[PDB]
């Protein structure tokens, strides 16, 4: 059983840097894809980006310039850093593992397929308010 | 944001998501209990992960021109949650957001 | 001719066939044949061009479409452009904006694009009711003349034939059009026969006839829809409408094992004209799409396929998939200035053809490449 | 027969603006609008014509 325990500042001010930590337990951070999800209250969730080893990291285009993701293999932690926080960034943030697979519709040799991702293990999340 | 539907206990719920498919799809369905992080119900259109019962199934991704559908048969009190949907489509850019979900109301509490 | 709706080669400009063709064996007759000096080839070539041109006369020209197009890819993919443009209607004082999908190969950039032939000639669309399925045509002699047939099993292109029969006329020949591989022709009876005018030149083509066919499975997987646009007073244009489902690339499938056996045999017989040298095969060396790729008409669509997956090997003492492209504006028989527009065909397309031969050329170890766009060599 | 397979000049039946500004101190310098290979475009061109 993998447990994802999140922590963070709770309250940050406008234009500051928000830095959240996911404490990974029951698995090592290096063997999983990690992703972050945020859910503004009353809204459906948004996928921020995902991070993994071998450079397989990607970001939500609207946050690409503001968000940085990394994995600390010495501490077994997943880091999430968001800069220039505004009122719109108040949300419940979540740490989750990510699994992946492939949907094939045509000829594989012509790359008529795509990778898809899903989130099986979710943490409890943390509530972040931007003053 | 959410659509509201309701069923009596024991009835089948029909939950829909997104716009009409354009190409082959891989629809992923999630469930959120109020106050809790969401979890996965179905991935790859109809493959449920271990721990999810047979009453939860979905529409195929092999068709065109229709929306995603989640079917929950024999709905119980434990199924009162928001259902969210994340859709991948071969002719569309990656969706970095979830579509608006549906609140499933279970009656006669 | 002798042959037996509205097929492009069924103009009824000539007679029906003899239900019971005759052939007379001439005992003790030796005759010198030469396929390279055979004027029946020129006759067939001319008749085919004529039938094609006659069949395309009674239909709509697309000169009203030579306007600037506004093209994007907004709803196509995550080769095909979504273009909007203005057209006329049956009322000369009115114009409307319409949309159509076009293949990239038919559209050239200059309000961004133009059709590829608008600065050179008029594009005529294929008459929509006319199919392009080959119909066997028999060529028959007039009074005072006779056609002699050679029956030597190992006969190549030239020389004396020791078994000559007289026929009223030829077998039916299907006017199949292709550029690198020969399709749906006759097979050799005992062995692969290599025919050339001069096997030792580099200026001449080599026609290789197989004694066993190889199947090629071709498909156009996109579920294209057809949309009919009114240009004028009974003048209709057929545009590609939207595409249902995934966008996939057209392709052809050749069995790996038959292809390799075929080459072992082609090389084995090539080494009988060449010394025992290493033989290699390479992709066509250059030129435009018509020559560098293998083209064919499959169900009315014009395919161009990449054959580099076949002609890539070295010979010394699973399934192959060929990607393809589709075009709607074509210029057949190297006639520059006479483009034709093939209307899109509704639904998916599949066809199975027989590779019955190859067209090869030599580079100045011997090197062979597929090629020859001169239709007289197919005939 | 020899004149059948070639260009008609009916597209040139337009009004011409003609002068003699750079011809002499018989032949007119005329400007006019024509079509191009693009049906929605027109351009102004010049030509000399005999009177
Ligand atoms: C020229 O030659 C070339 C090359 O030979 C030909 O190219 C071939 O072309 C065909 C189609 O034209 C392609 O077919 C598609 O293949 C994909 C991939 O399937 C493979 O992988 C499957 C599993 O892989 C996954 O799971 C394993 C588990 O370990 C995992 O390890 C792996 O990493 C991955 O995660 C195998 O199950 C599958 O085998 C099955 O299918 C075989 C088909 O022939 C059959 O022989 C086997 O016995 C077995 O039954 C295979 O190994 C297929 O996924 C795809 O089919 C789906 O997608 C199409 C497109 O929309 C759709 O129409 C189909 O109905 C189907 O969709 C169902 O499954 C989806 C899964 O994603 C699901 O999302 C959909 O909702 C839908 O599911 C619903 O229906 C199913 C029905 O059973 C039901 O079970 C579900 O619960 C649900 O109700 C096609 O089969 C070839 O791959 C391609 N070859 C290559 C090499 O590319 C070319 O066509 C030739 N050209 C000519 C002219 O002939
Ligand atoms: C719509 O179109 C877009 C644009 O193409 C497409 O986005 C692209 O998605 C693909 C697949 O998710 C991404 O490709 C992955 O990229 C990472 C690394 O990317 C770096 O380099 C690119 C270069 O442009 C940069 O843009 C990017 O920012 C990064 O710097 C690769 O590491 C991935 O390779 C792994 O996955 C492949 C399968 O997808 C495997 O084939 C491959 O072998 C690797 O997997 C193996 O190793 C893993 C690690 O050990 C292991 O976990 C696996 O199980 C396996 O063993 C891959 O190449 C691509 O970068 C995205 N491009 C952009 C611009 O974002 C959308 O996905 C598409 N959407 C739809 C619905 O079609
Ligand atoms: C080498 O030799 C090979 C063998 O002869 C050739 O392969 C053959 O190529 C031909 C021509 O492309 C193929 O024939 C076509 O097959 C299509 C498939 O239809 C299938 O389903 C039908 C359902 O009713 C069934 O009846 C068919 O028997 C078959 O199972 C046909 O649809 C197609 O029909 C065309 O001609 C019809 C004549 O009346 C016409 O009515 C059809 O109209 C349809 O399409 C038009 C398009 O606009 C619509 O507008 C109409 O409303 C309607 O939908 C259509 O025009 C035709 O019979 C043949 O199948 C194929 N054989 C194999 C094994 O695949 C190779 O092509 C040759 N090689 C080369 C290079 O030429
Ligand atoms: C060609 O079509 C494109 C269609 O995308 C036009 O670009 C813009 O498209 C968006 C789509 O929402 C419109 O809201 C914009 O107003 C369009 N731009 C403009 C300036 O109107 C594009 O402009 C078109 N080009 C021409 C020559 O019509
Ligand atoms: C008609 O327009 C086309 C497209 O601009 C011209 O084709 C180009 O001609 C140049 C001549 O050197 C080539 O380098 C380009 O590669 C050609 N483009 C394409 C897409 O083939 C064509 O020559 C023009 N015709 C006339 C009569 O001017
Ligand atoms: C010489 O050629 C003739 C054909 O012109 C061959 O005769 C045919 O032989 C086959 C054998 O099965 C018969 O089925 C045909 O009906 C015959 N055709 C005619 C027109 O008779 C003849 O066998 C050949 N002889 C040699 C020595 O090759
Ligand atoms: C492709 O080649 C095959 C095999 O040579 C042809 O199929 C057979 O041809 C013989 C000729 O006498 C017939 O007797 C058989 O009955 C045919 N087989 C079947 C299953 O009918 C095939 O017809 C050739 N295809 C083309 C397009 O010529
Ligand atoms: C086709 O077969 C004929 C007959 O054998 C070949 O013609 C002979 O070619 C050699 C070449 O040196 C000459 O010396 C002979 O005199 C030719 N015979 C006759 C009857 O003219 C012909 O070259 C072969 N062609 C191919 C491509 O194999
Ligand atoms: C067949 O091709 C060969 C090779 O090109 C021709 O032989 C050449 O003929 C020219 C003519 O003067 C000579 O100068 C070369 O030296 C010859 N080359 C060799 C290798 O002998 C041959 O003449 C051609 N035959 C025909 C009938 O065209
Ligand atoms: C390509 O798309 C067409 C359009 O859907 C499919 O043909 C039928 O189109 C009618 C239009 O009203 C639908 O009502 C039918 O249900 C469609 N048929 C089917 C089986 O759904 C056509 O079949 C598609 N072609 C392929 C090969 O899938
Ligand atoms: C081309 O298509 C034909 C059928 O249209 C394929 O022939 C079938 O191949 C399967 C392979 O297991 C056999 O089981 C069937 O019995 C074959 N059918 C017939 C009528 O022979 C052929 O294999 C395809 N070619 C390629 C290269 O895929
Ligand atoms: C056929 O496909 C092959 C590749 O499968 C093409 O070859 C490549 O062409 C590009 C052109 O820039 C080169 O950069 C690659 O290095 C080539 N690949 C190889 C393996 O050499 C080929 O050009 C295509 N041919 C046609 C006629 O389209
Ligand atoms: C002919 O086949 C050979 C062997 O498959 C191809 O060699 C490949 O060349 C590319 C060039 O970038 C290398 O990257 C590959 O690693 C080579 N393959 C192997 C197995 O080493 C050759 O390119 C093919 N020719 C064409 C035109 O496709
Ligand atoms: C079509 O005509 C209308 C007339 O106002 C014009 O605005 C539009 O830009 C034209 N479309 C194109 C693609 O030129
Ligand atoms: C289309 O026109 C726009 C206008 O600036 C230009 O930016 C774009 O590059 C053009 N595209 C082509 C294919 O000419
Ligand atoms: C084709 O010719 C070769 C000559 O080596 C022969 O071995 C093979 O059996 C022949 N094929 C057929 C179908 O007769
Ligand atoms: C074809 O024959 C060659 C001979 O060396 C061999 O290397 C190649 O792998 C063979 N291909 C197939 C499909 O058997
Ligand atoms: C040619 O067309 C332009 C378009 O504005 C017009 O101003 C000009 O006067 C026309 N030329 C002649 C000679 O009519």
């Amino acid at each position: 059983q993998v447990h994802l325990q999140e922590s963070g500042p709770g309250l940050v001010k406008p234009s500051e840097t928000l830095s959240l930590t996911c404490n990974v337990s029951g698995t090592l951070v290096r063997d999983n894809y990690w992703s972050w999800i945020r859910q503004p209250l009353g809204k459906q969730p948004e996928w921020i980006g995902y991070v993994h080893d071998s450079g397989d990291t990607n970001y939500n285009p609207s946050l690409k310039s503001r968000v940085h993701l990394s994995l600390d293999k010495s501490k077994n932690l997943v880091s999430l850093r968001l800069t220039g926080v505004t009122a719109a960034d108040s949300a419940i943030y979540y740490c989750a593992t990510t699994k992946h697979g492939r949907r094939i519709y045509g000829v594989v040799a012509f790359k008529e397929w795509f990778t898809y991702f899903y989130m099986d293990v979710w943490g409890k999340g943390t509530s972040v308010t931007v003053s | 944001a959410p659509t509201f539907v309701s069923v009596a206990p024991g009835q089948t719920a029909r939950i829909t998501c997104g716009e009409e498919s354009l190409g082959s799809r891989s629809v992923i369905w999630y469930q959120q209990r109020p106050g809790q992080a969401p979890s996965l119900i179905i991935y790859n259109n109809n493959d449920r992960p271990s721990g999810i019962p047979d009453r939860f199934s979905g529409s195929p991704g092999s068709t065109f021109g229709t929306t995603a559908t989640l079917t929950i048969t024999s709905v119980e009190a434990g199924d009162e949650a928001d259902y969210y949907c994340h859709i991948w489509d071969s002719r569309r850019p990656t969706n970095w957001v979830f579509g608006e979900g549906t609140t499933l109301i279970v009656l006669s509490q | 001719c002798a042959s037996d709706k509205r097929n492009v080669w069924a103009t009824h400009a000539c007679v029906p066939t003899d239900p019971n063709p005759q052939e007379i064996v001439l005992e003790n007759v030796t005759e010198n044949f030469n396929m390279w000096k055979n004027n029946m080839v020129e006759q067939m070539h001319t008749d085919i061009i004529s039938l094609w041109d006659q069949s395309l006369k009674p239909c709509v020209k697309l000169t009203p479409l030579c306007v600037t197009l506004n093209c994007t890819n907004v709803n196509v993919t995550n080769e095909i452009k979504n273009c909007s443009f203005n057209i006329t209607t049956e009322l000369r004082d009115k114009k409307k904006k319409v949309y159509a999908l076009f293949y990239r190969l038919d559209v050239v950039p200059i309000s961004n694009y133009r059709l590829i032939n608008c600065n050179t000639s008029a594009i005529t669309q294929a008459c929509p009711k006319v199919s392009f399925e080959p119909i066997p045509i028999h060529y028959c002699a007039p009074a005072g003349f006779a056609i002699l047939k050679c029956n030597d099993k190992k006969f190549n292109g030239t020389g004396p034939c020791k078994n000559v029969s007289t026929v009223q006329c030829t077998h039916g020949i299907k006017p199949v059009v292709s550029t690198q591989l020969l399709l749906n022709g006759s097979l050799a009876e005992e062995e692969i026969i290599i025919r050339s005018e001069n096997i030792t030149n580099n200026a001449k083509t080599i026609i290789v006839q197989l004694n066993e066919s190889v199947e090629i499975n071709c498909t156009r997987p996109n579920n294209n829809t057809r949309k009919s646009i009114r240009i004028g007073p009974g003048q209709w244009f057929y545009a590609t409408g939207d595409i249902i489902g995934d966008i996939r690339q057209a392709h052809c499938n050749i069995s790996g094992t038959k292809w390799n056996k075929t080459l072992q045999q082609v090389v084995k017989k090539l080494r009988e004209h060449f010394n025992n040298k290493t033989i290699i095969f390479n992709p066509s060396s250059g030129g435009d799409l018509e020559i560098t790729t293998h083209s064919f008409n499959c169900g009315g669509e014009f395919f161009y396929c990449n054959t580099s997956g076949l002609f890539n090997s070295t010979w010394i003492g699973d399934t192959i998939t060929l990607p393809c492209r589709i075009k709607q504006i074509i210029n057949m028989w190297q006639r520059v200035g006479q483009p034709m527009y093939a209307p899109p065909i509704q639904g998916k397309i599949r066809c199975v053809s027989n590779i019955t031969g190859l067209l090869l050329t030599r580079d100045g170890t011997e090197t062979f490449r597929p090629g020859g766009g001169d239709m007289r060599d197919n005939w």
